C-alpha cells in the first residue's frame, strides 16, 4: 500500500488545528491505556476517487470521509488514526490525524477526509478510522470499519487509470486468425509498447464439443523497443483431421505490471 | 530468554513494491474461498482475514466440483503480540497462532 | 515518541507444495539476528498450472500467496534480551487460477 505523494499532508480546518503524522500501526496509547477515552466515529464512508501525483500519473485513490459524535467525550478526543488493510496479503498502512489543539463546543458539526490511500484495481480493502486514545481493555470500540470494493480495469474511469494501462487496459490487439492453404492457420496482432514476452496458444475442437483434438503454444520473445506497436503474425500448422476444425486461439502478454496473470485475448475460428 | 525488551517502533522492511504486482485471487482459484475477519481488540495486529475453503473437492472447466481433487487451505504460524489484563504481569505476550492464508487444490494421495 | 520499548513475555509453545495443482518451491531464509530465525520462502514452480497427466496447463495460472507478517529483530545486534518489532512481506504459497479472457 502507499500515499500518493510525500506532500506535506493538512488534517487542520477552522476551529482546529492538526498535523498529519505517519504512524506505525501499533498506537501509544494501546501500549499505554489511559482511563478516559473519546467515543467512537460516525457515518464512515468510503468513495472511490482519482487524482494525479506531482509527476503526471493518474491512480485510483481511497476517499475516507467520517463525523464526530455529538457527546461531550469531544473533550477527551486526542486525533485519529486512519488504517488501510489489504485483505488478500494482510498488508496494513497507517497515518494518524495528531489534534493540536482541544474540541471543546458542538456548535458545528465536525467532519474530516483523507484522500491519500493508493488503492488498487480488483481489490478489497478494509478501511478503519480508530479515534484515539483507543479504548482501555475490554472497553466499548470507538473506532468504525468498512470495507471498500475497488472495481477491475473493466471500469469506465478505472482503464484510464495508471495501474491498469501499464498492464495493458488499453491495448487492441488487432487479433486476426486466418484459414490457409493446407493445413495451416495465420495469425497476426498487433503488439505493445512494453520488452515482455507473448504466448500463442491454439486449441482445436471438433464443431459442438469441448474436448481438445490438437493443443499449441507458441513463444514470441520480448520485443525491441522500435518493434513496438507493429504487427507480430505468426503461421502455425494445426493437426490432420477431418473434424478437428474449431480454432480457438489467444494471446498471453507478459508485462511486468501483471507478469502470468495478464488478461488474455481469445479468437475463434468456425467450420463449414 | 523467558522474558525480553521489545521495541515497538515496527521497523518497515516492506517497501520493495517496485513491480507491480497483487490481485484477488479467492474467487478465480480452482480452490475458491471465503474471506473471515479475525479481530481482537488485545493484540496486535488487531483484525487478520483468513481464508476457509469453499469446497472439499475443487471447480473445474466446467464449473463443477471435482472430487478427486482437494481444496486445501494454506496454513502459515504467525507472531502475535497479545497486551495483558492488566493483573498477572508481564503487560505484553509474545504469540505464535495458525492463521488460513488461502486455499490450494491437491492431489490426494 | 519519546520511544515505548517493552517487557515482554516469550511464550511460544509440512507438505502441499508438491501436491498441488500449483505447485511451488520454499526457499529457507536464516537470519540469526532474527526471530523466527529461520523461515521459508514460497516460489511457484510453473507458469501454468498442471493437470492430470503432470504437464504443464497452458490455460491456467500458478500465482503467489503472499502475507505480511511481524517478526523480531536484535536491537542492538546480537542482544540477547533486546529486539526491536519489523513488518516483512512473505510467500507462503501458490493457488490455480483462471485467466481473465476478453473474447472477440
Ligand atoms: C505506450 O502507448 C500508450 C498509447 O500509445 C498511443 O496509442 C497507440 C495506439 C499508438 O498510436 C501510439 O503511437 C500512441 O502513442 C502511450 O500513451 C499515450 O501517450 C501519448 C503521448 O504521450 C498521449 O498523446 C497525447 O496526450 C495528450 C492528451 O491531452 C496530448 O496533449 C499530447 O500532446 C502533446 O505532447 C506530444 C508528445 O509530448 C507532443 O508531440 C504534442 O505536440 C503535444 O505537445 C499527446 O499527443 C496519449 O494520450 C496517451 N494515451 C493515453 C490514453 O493516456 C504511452 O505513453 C506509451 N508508454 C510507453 C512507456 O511507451
Ligand atoms: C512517513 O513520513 C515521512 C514524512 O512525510 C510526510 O510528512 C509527515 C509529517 C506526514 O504528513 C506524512 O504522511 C508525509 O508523507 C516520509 O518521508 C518522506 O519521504 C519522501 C521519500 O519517500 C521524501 O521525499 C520526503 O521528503 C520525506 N519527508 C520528510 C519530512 O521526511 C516517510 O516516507 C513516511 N513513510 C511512509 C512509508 O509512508
Ligand atoms: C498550529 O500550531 C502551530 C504551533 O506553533 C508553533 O509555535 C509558534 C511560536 C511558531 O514558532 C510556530 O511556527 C510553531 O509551529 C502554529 O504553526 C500555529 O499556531 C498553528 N498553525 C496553523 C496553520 O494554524
Amino acid at each position: 500500500l502507499r500515499l500518493l505523494d510525500h506532500r506535506a499532508l493538512v488534517c487542520s480546518q477552522p476551529g482546529l488545528n492538526c498535523t498529519v503524522k505517519n504512524s506505525t500501526c501499533l498506537d501509544d496509547s494501546w501500549i499505554h491505556p489511559r482511563n478516559l477515552t473519546p467515543s467512537s466515529p460516525k457515518d464512515l464512508q468510503i468513495q472511490l476517487h482519482f487524482a494525479h501525483t506531482q509527476q503526471g500519473d493518474l491512480f485510483p485513490v481511497a476517499h475516507i470521509e467520517w463525523t464526530l459524535q455529538t457527546d461531550a467525550s469531544i473533550l477527551y478526543l486526542e486525533g485519529a488514526e486512519l488504517s488501510v488493510l489489504q485483505l488478500n496479503t494482510n498488508e496494513r498502512l497507517c497515518v494518524r490525524f495528531e489534534f493540536l489543539s482541544k474540541l471543546r463546543h458542538h456548535h458545528r458539526r465536525w467532519r474530516f477526509t483523507f484522500s491519500h490511500f493508493v488503492v488498487d484495481p480488483d481489490q478489497e480493502y478494509e478501511v478503519t478510522v480508530h479515534h484515539l486514545p483507543k479504548p482501555i481493555p475490554d472497553g466499548d470500540p470507538n473506532h468504525q470499519s468498512k470495507n471498500f470494493l475497488v472495481p477491475d480495469c473493466e471500469h469506465a474511469r478505472m482503464k484510464v487509470t495508471t495501474p491498469c494501462m501499464s498492464s495493458g487496459s488499453l491495448w487492441d490487439p488487432d487479433i486476426t486468425v486466418e484459414t490457409l492453404e493446407a493445413h495451416q492457420l495465420r495469425v497476426s496482432f498487433t503488439l505493445w509498447n512494453e520488452s515482455t514476452h507473448y504466448q500463442i496458444l491454439l486449441t482445436s475442437f471438433p464443431h459442438m464439443e469441448n474436448h481438445s483434438c490438437f493443443e499449441h503454444m507458441h513463444h514470441i520473445p520480448a520485443p525491441r523497443p522500435e518493434e513496438f506497436h507493429q504487427r507480430s503474425d505468426v503461421t502455425l500448422t494445426l493437426r490432420n483431421l477431418k473434424g478437428c476444425c474449431r480454432h480457438q486461439v489467444q494471446i498471453q502478454p507478459f508485462f511486468s505490471s501483471c507478469l502470468n496473470d495478464c488478461l488474455r485475448h481469445s479468437a475463434t475460428v468456425s467450420c463449414p | 530468554p523467558r522474558t525480553v525488551m521489545v521495541n515497538l517502533n515496527i521497523h518497515n522492511r516492506n517497501t520493495n513494491t517496485n513491480p507491480k504486482r497483487s490481485s484477488d485471487y479467492y474467487d478465480r482459484s480452482t480452490s475458491p474461498w471465503n474471506l473471515h475477519r479475525n479481530e481482537d481488540p488485545e493484540r496486535y495486529p488487531s483484525v487478520i482475514w483468513e481464508a476457509k475453503c469453499r469446497h472439499l473437492g475443487c471447480i473445474n472447466a466446467d464449473g463443477n466440483v471435482d472430487y478427486h481433487m482437494n481444496s486445501v487451505p494454506i496454513q502459515q504460524e504467525i507472531l502475535v503480540l497479545r497486551r495483558e489484563p492488566p493483573h498477572s504481569p508481564n503487560s505484553f505476550r509474545l504469540e505464535k497462532i495458525l492463521v488460513s492464508v488461502g486455499c490450494t487444490c491437491v492431489t490426494p494421495i
